[PDB]
């Protein structure tokens, strides 16, 4: 079992600053890029920043909306990643998660920060029954999804608990059940549950890579009835 | 292109 544990959130004023931390265990932290992703009720899941390896001179990339305000950093000797947030706006309100590995297998529990273009489209909702085959899809406004978009699929359950299921289009994350599969189908990425189970009732997000950033979809609510 | 280490 991998663990990621975030800390440092709170209740801050517009214009304020804050630093978030995340400490990792159970995997070789220094061999993997790390990311910060935030969830807000209005804007959904939003990728914020990545930091690469020592051998990449710790290269970083940022969402356009935080560029020049946020700084991501890491300390491999403490297995920790940080996000320094300056000039906070109301818009920055959300739950902040550190996440990485192939490419979003592992997620921390999140830390809440309250301050007071490519579109990726998913089905808003789908309804199935136990034992059915259900396929969720992820389309890009740019055109076709290909293997160069490295489609990831992540599952959210109560309460704001995330786990990665699929990365690199069709690679199952370790310990992910066999009933989950990733594919490319008619120029969309797709997640298939072959024999849905009641516990699969959840929100499913896709993420697509465009050269030096991730764009998350809006999520699909999957209901499993009967 | 992203982190494709397994
Ligand atoms: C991951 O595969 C991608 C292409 O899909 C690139 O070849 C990266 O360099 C690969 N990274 C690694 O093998 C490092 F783990």
């Amino acid at each position: 079992q991998v663990q990621l544990q975030e800390s440092g959130g709170g209740l801050v004023q517009p214009g304020g600053s804050m630093k978030l931390s995340c400490v990792a265990s159970g995997f070789t932290f220094s061999n993997y890029w790390m990311n910060w992703v935030r969830q807000s009720p209005e804007k959904g899941l939003e990728w914020v920043a990545e930091i690469r390896l020592k051998s990449n001179n710790y290269a970083t990339h940022y969402a356009e909306s935080v560029k020049g305000r946020f700084t991501i950093s890491r300390d491999d000797s403490k297995s920790s990643v940080y996000l320094q947030m300056n000039n906070l706006r109301a818009e920055d309100t959300g739950i902040y998660y550190c996440t990485g590995v192939g490419q979003f297998a592992y997620w921390g529990q999140g830390t809440t920060v309250t301050v007071s273009d490519i579109v990726v489209t998913q089905e808003s909702a789908l309804t199935t029954s136990p034992g059915e085959t259900v396929t969720l899809t992820c389309r890009s406004s740019t055109g076709a999804v290909t293997t160069s978009n490295y489609a990831n699929w992540v599952q959210e359950k109560p309460d704001h608990l995330f786990t990665g299921l699929i990365g690199g289009t069709n690679n199952r994350a370790p310990g992910v059940p066999a009933r989950f599969s990733g594919s490319l189908i008619g120029d969309k990425a797709a997640l298939t549950i072959t024999g849905a189970q009641t516990e699969d009732e959840a929100i499913y997000f896709c993420a697509l890579w465009y050269s030096n950033h991730w764009v998350f979809g809006g999520g699909t609510k999957l209901t499993v009835l009967g | 292109a992203p982190d494709t280490r397994p």
